[PDB]
């Protein structure tokens, strides 16, 4: 639970060896028919990041490269990206309030590589600043391809910011240069500032369930979900308010919004559970309440506040927006120069990732720069500087717009 | 980028 | 596992007009009883104890009409879940409600309130349930949908369906509709997976019936980009496969347009849906109890036949009816209270409540409504519709189409009644020159322009020594068409200065290298050597380089002693060197 570094994975890397080189192993995960893998999601790690007076950051045995009495202080975290070029737009949803970024380049595909800056194309509005140059061809074709290919990849670094950390030519099946890669991600990647004593909040992302058949009714049960901190550090056992929570159906007033808070026990931390919520990673929040409400799949997209919080939540929405004048990065000369990105039509489905929550976007009135919308469910107020409008243009989603709360 | 010629000698002379 | 169903009223891909104004789209009396009772006794015909009917439209009406049935009270095996008109639009927020209110455990029937049928549904329900139990919930649903010909009155081209499917394990491949297509093509990538073969089937009409276990609540609320069921199942069919069953005998179809209204009202009395045939008196309406007779006629009680009125196929009357003489009525239905006078010819009239027809009146292929004092010689033709109290008179005839009513804009009638009438840089220039002008007349930011051009820089990995050429090229070919010819000085610069204040750091954010300053200036003065007839414009362009963040004096003066011809002309330009010296006098 320390760093939310991102990664940009196109087709055919070999992904379990590189991610498990930087996350150790996979978590025990479950409850199939999950959510479609182009939606919002988060990563994790079963490792940590450290050193041993050593460029090498091994796995937690203390001798095997050599000694160095590892600092059992923190745990590394991560954000997932499977190895196909589809993984653009939900990652650019994730490329706003994460921590850093990996940058994946193969040599298996086209060597005048099309996809990487087709992938990395929000280096201005949101944050995209900490990367690495990472060659993934040591296997098939030797030093001629890599020889011209380092000139290829240094033909990327000029105004498109592709120079954050220089070339690492590897195949992660050998796990090579992970001493040098770990030295880069210790030293050459910093840790950005946070806030500590702020009142903590969370929007719920990835719910779970812990009452499989075969136990007693006297067990402690409740609602476990997933999340990651935007502010504060969340302790155990207080008035943890969720402000509308359930969709308040047939709500006739304003004070007919229900006061519902909870408590908390589990905050999963790979071996333990530090009861103050360690940010910079996936936090394993489990609520006290025993309903049909939260511990089902019913709850994704609600706030974590306290008694007497500030945001009042209704549907009155007006947004100021603009668009993108092509489909971002995609330009194929074999009959693909008309992937047209059309203006906001009335009553059209969208994806409005306000902050970091996927609710589908409905619209009601269209001007050239502002729009009055109404949304599919009651949705909290998070930020005005980004309202990440996405929209159907192909089989999966792509992001099209940037918004502003008015 | 000295890391690349470090690979070019040692890594490819010893490993893949 | 108990069996419930939801029953939506109306998908608002709208086809009913203007009949959906006073009465709704669903209280549509096909044979003198409301269509909700037909679909509700389909849902009572197969065994379902509790079902959910959703209402959106004038809760007073459907409230009052559901206060005088006999399943108002749950003595029978139904009571009816009804709710009132908040935010309701179509089946979208219906299924969002049915997994937000969460009134679903497993395996309920998704039908509109607009299907009348005789499928005893439970057979493929249990076959689907076997498919769930055996194979790990990879099969989402099963749709049952008829076997027919390519030619039928119910398979009119609005809901024409071809599907492609295997016949052993009957999982579908393509739910490709045919609203106007005539060439057919199936993506061949999914035939090498089943090399033993795969059928194609056009013998289909969708009953709008299908079952749903709330996996589709997940695949419906997660994916907001599906709202209607058809693009929903196509999105299911591109990524969970969904199964199929071909029923053999019994049928139903959704009464969408009035074409299906005609076909169904001529099929319930050609009786392809028994037990459903309207002598049964589904309501407790003693004002509906009618008596079957030979060749499918149905006299009402106190019928008062007109003398010599001959009846051949598939007719009715009502209660309190007075029909006149000399009626050659075939394939029609008549409603109650009708004072239809003498010598009124009819053919497939669908007449409703409260009418009093005047004497001597052909009516043909019509359907009309309440309190209509229709009058002399109103001869009509196929697809004609009168509606809801509007009165025609002595032969205001109407052609084929008739969108008429009493309301002003939808009708053909006012307030009163109707009584009176190498290659990669060649392609690089085009998208660049296309994207630039989309930011000028819009009052927007400018960093988005440079990110989009660097995005479009990348998609071949063209080097800098072509990209920077083409972008400074086009950004100096602004003034051709939106600024006037020839190369003026005052208003040329006075309109080029907003184009010098908008993007004023953008190329400054793009250029950093002094050898690139040399090569970019060498390229643009090679362009103005080759185009000196457009080269006059260096007069008041140079006054924006030093004040507005582009260039300086020392760069071109360092460039001045190179070799590159008409470069000896253009370096000896008058007002160029005048601005050099006026820069040395003004600030330098």
């Amino acid at each position: 639970a320390t760093i939310n570094i991102g990664t940009i994975g196109h087709v055919a890397h070999g992904k379990s060896t590189v991610v498990k080189a930087i996350s150790g192993v996979h978590t025990v995960r479950f409850k199939n028919e999950l959510e479609r893998n182009i939606t919002i999601k988060l990563g994790y790690a079963n490792a940590k990041i450290y050193k041993l007076d050593d460029p090498s950051c091994p796995r937690p045995e203390c001798y095997r490269g050599t000694k160095g009495n590892f600092k059992l202080v923190r745990h590394v975290s991560f954000v997932d990206c499977p190895g196909h070029d589809i993984l653009m737009a939900t990652m650019l949803n994730g490329a706003a309030v994460m921590d850093a970024a990996l940058l994946l380049i193969a040599g298996n595909e086209s060597c005048p590589q099309p996809q990487t800056s087709e992938h990395l194309a929000a280096i201005e509005i949101m944050k995209l600043k900490h990367i690495l140059i990472l060659q993934n061809k040591i296997d098939l074709v030797k030093e001629s391809q890599a020889k011209e290919q380092y000139e290829q990849i240094l033909a990327f670094v000029q105004g498109t910011v592709a120079e954050g950390a220089p070339i690492i030519p590897i195949s992660a099946q050998l796990k090579y240069n992970i001493e040098v890669v770990c030295e880069y991600i210790v030293k050459k990647i910093p840790v950005p500032p946070r806030d500590f004593t702020s009142e903590p909040r969370l929007i719920v992302i990835r719910s779970f369930d812990v009452n499989k058949p075969g136990c007693e009714v006297d067990d402690l049960k409740g609602g476990v979900a997933g999340g990651s901190i935007l502010k504060g550090v969340l302790k155990v056992g207080q008035e943890i308010e969720v402000r509308p929570g359930i969709v308040s159906k047939d709500s006739e007033g304003k004070l007919m919004c229900k006061p519902i808070f909870s408590k908390i026990v589990s905050l999963f931390a790979e071996h333990n559970d530090l009861q103050y919520a360690a940010p910079g990673g996936l936090i394993g929040v489990g609520t006290k309440i025993d309903p049909t409400l939260c511990r089902a799949d019913r709850m994704v997209g609600q706030v974590l506040g306290a008694v007497g919080a500030l945001p009042e939540i209704f549907t009155e929405l007006e947004i100021s927006y603009f668009l993108l004048r092509r489909l971002l990065g995609v330009r194929t000369e074999g009959d693909k120069k008309a992937a047209k990105v059309q203006k906001l039509s009335k009553n059209e489905v969208l994806m409005v990732n306000i902050g970091s929550l996927s609710t589908g976007g409905r619209v009601s009135a269209v001007k050239a720069d502002l729009g009055k919308i109404v949304l599919t469910n009651p949705v909290c107020t998070e930020v005005g500087e980004k309202i990440a409008l996405s929209r159907r243009v192909e089989k999966h989603w792509r992001l099209i717009g940037w918004g502003q709360i008015r | 980028d000295y890391t690349y010629e470090e690979l070019l000698n040692r890594v490819f002379n010893i490993m893949r | 596992p108990p069996l419930q169903a939801v029953l939506v009223a109306d998908s608002f891909d709208r086809r009913f007009f203007p009949i959906s104004k006073d009465q709704p789209r669903v209280l549509l009396p096909l044979a003198n009883v409301a269509l909700i009772d037909y679909t509700l006794e389909f849902l009572t015909a197969t065994g379902v104890q509790e079902t959910f009917v959703f209402c959106c439209w004038k809760a007073a009406q459907i409230k009052e009409h559901l206060l005088k049935s006999k399943w108002c009270r749950p003595t029978s095996l139904n009571v009816v879940r009804i709710i009132t008109s908040e935010l309701y639009r179509s089946l979208g927020d219906v299924l969002r409600d049915v997994d937000a209110k969460a009134l679903v455990r497993s395996d309920f029937l998704l039908v509109y309130g607009d299907v009348i049928s005789n499928i005893n549904i439970t057979r493929a329900l249990e076959e689907h349930r076997l498919r769930r139990k055996l194979e790990k919930n990879v099969s989402v649903m099963t749709m049952i949908f008829k076997e027919s010909s390519p030619s039928h009155p119910t398979r009119c081209h609005e809901d024409n369906v071809v599907v492609a499917v295997d016949s052993t394990t009957n999982r579908v491949l393509h739910f490709q509709k045919t609203q106007g297509l005539r060439r057919f093509a199936f993506p061949l990538s999914l035939f090498q997976g089943s090399s033993d073969g795969v059928e194609v089937r056009y013998d289909l009409l969708d009953c709008h019936i299908s079952i749903c276990s709330p996996q589709v609540a997940q695949l419906f609320t997660d994916n907001f980009d599906y709202q209607t069921r058809d693009d929903f199942v196509r999105g299911l069919l591109v990524n969970n496969q969904i199964h199929m069953h071909v029923t053999a005998k019994e049928y139903g179809a959704r009464v969408s347009n009035l074409h299906m209204y005609s076909a169904v009202c001529a099929d319930v009395i050609r009786r392809w849906v028994y037990p459903l045939t309207p002598e049964a008196n589904f309501t407790d309406s003693t004002t509906q109890s009618c008596t079957h007779s030979r060749h499918n006629i149905y006299r009402g009680p106190e019928v008062s036949l007109g003398h010599g009125s001959i009846l051949e196929e598939n007719v009715l009357l009502g209660s309190g009816t007075v029909i006149g003489s000399n009626c050659f009525i075939t394939n029609s239905v008549i409603g109650p209270g009708c004072h239809i006078g003498d010598n009124v010819v009819l053919d497939q009239t669908y007449l409703w409540q409260g009418v009093r027809v005047a004497a001597g009146a052909q009516i043909h292929q019509s359907l009309l409504c309440d309190n209509a004092e229709v009058k002399e010689r109103v001869t009509l033709k196929p697809r004609s519709v009168l509606t809801s109290q509007v009165v025609v008179g002595p032969n205001i005839t109407l052609p084929e189409g008739s969108v008429i009513s009493l309301h002003p804009p939808d009708a053909e009638e006012d307030e009163d009644d109707g009584e009176f009438s190498m290659d990669d840089i060649k392609v690089f220039q085009n998208e660049v020159l296309g994207t630039l002008q989309r930011g000028k007349e819009e009052n927007i930011s400018c960093d988005n322009l440079v990110l989009e051009i660097n995005s479009l820089k990348y998609a071949y990995n063209i080097s800098l020594k072509e990209v920077m050429q083409v972008l400074s090229h086009v950004v100096l070919e602004f003034p051709l068409q939106q600024m006037d010819s020839p190369l003026d000085s005052s208003r040329y610069c006075a309109l080029l200065l907003p184009l010098l204040k908008a993007w004023s750091p953008v190329f400054r954010n793009y250029i950093k290298r002094a050898a690139d300053h040399l090569e970019a200036l060498a390229a643009i003065e090679d362009f103005f050597l080759e185009h000196e007839a457009l080269g006059i414009s260096m007069a008041k362009v140079l006054m924006a380089f030093y004040q507005l963040e582009i260039l300086a004096e020392e760069t071109i003066l360092s460039w001045f002693s190179q070799r590159d011809d008409k470069g000896q002309q253009l370096r000896k330009n008058q007002q160029l060197q005048r601005f050099i010296q006026w820069l040395k006098e003004a600030e330098e």
